[PDB]
């Protein structure tokens, strides 16, 4: 055939011509797919073989089924991603292979019960939910350090302040750094069509302060547009399953203390205000390292400054390099 | 673990 042959050289070649090209936005996947095995790339052989909880990165526009596409991983190349569309479509070719899909069971039961597949067993149903395969995910996963306990205190702040600092000045030119006041826990995409469109509505949600909230999230994507690195210092986290649900999707980053006794021994020393909020500081030492490691991104337990640093910055520097 | 956690806990602020 000579129509796959020719939009195939122009195909490699706009992939060639646009690697020079800025990056528009970013997705994040849910579900386990190759790129390569599918019969319908219009390019074989260049396909992404991504995972679960994979990210990716979009440039330029191909069509309503396909994209161009680069992985995040160090000198990654160019792919394609299938469109949310081809994917639902994918999806059911993923449940069509089994023997039945809908209602009719096949335990040796042929030739009396025909019953015709009914819309329970397309995607039309099955909407209570209906979690998107594809999210509008920031263009990188933001950097925020949580614990050991709550912020606002003495024995917390210094601790993320100096870190910052030392972020700040070594990645001086390349590095944002602002406090957001707002909540971020009620970063929701499920609950409405438009929570609260105006203020002058005099309503529950009018009158309150979620609008705020909404309105810090596009905030962070498009700071996170600039492709420069972003870390927030937001005083409303406390732990990372608050956050793990929401589309942001940070880079939990977790400080802990070798011991509740060198911790117990910290605050003592401190001052006569802080003894006051030693019973609840403690309350959420033991509540946040009991979360498994595998929720939080990356550990810093070095008992040196300078032994965290550098960790912390090596996961940085791979990453944009990584990325670029 | 005391001594690294205690000069770097005071001087970022003080």
């Amino acid at each position: 055939e000579s129509a796959r042959r020719e939009v195939e050289s122009q195909a490699q070649q706009q992939l060639e011509r646009a690697k020079h090209k800025p990056v528009a936005f970013a997705v994040r996947t849910n579900v386990s797919y190759c790129g390569v095995l599918d019969e319908e790339c219009p390019v074989q052989g260049s396909g992404v073989n991504f995972e679960a909880k994979d990210f990716l990165h979009i440039k330029e526009k191909y069509s309503n089924d396909w994209w161009i596409g680069r992985l995040v991983k160090e000198g990654g190349d160019i792919a394609f991603i299938p469109s949310p569309q081809r994917l639902e479509s994918i999806r059911l070719k993923q449940e069509q292979k089994a023997r039945r899909s809908g209602n009719p069971s096949s335990l040796s039961d042929i030739g009396n019960r025909r019953s015709p597949p009914p819309s329970l067993a397309k995607q039309k149903q099955k909407q209570a939910e209906h979690v998107p395969p594809y999210d509008v995910v920031p263009s990188m996963r933001p950097v925020v350090l949580v614990g050991p306990s709550l912020k606002g205190y003495e024995v917390t702040d210094m601790m993320q302040k100096a870190l910052f600092d030392f972020l700040k000045h070594r990645f001086d030119g390349r590095i944002s750094i602002t406090r957001v006041t707002a909540d971020l826990s009620l970063a929701k995409r499920s609950v409405l069509n438009n929570p609260g469109k105006r203020t002058i509505i005099e309503r529950s949600s009018a009158r309150s302060s979620i609008a705020e909230v909404q309105s810090e999230i596009e905030r962070i994507f498009e700071l996170a547009k600039s492709l420069q690195l972003v870390v927030l210092d937001a005083d409303t986290i406390n732990h990372p399953a608050q956050l793990a649900k929401t589309s942001l999707a940070p880079i939990i980053v977790f400080v802990k203390v070798s011991s509740p006794k060198v911790l117990q021994r910290l605050i003592r020393s401190r001052g006569k205000s802080q003894m006051k909020h030693l019973t609840v500081q403690m309350m959420a030492y033991d509540k946040l390292v009991q979360c498994p490691p595998e929720s939080f991104d990356v550990i810093l337990d070095e008992n040196q400054l300078e032994d965290a640093c550098e960790h912390l910055a090596e996961y940085l520097e791979v990453y944009w390099r990584a990325t670029h | 673990d005391l001594k690294g956690y205690l000069d770097w806990i005071t001087q970022a602020e003080d």
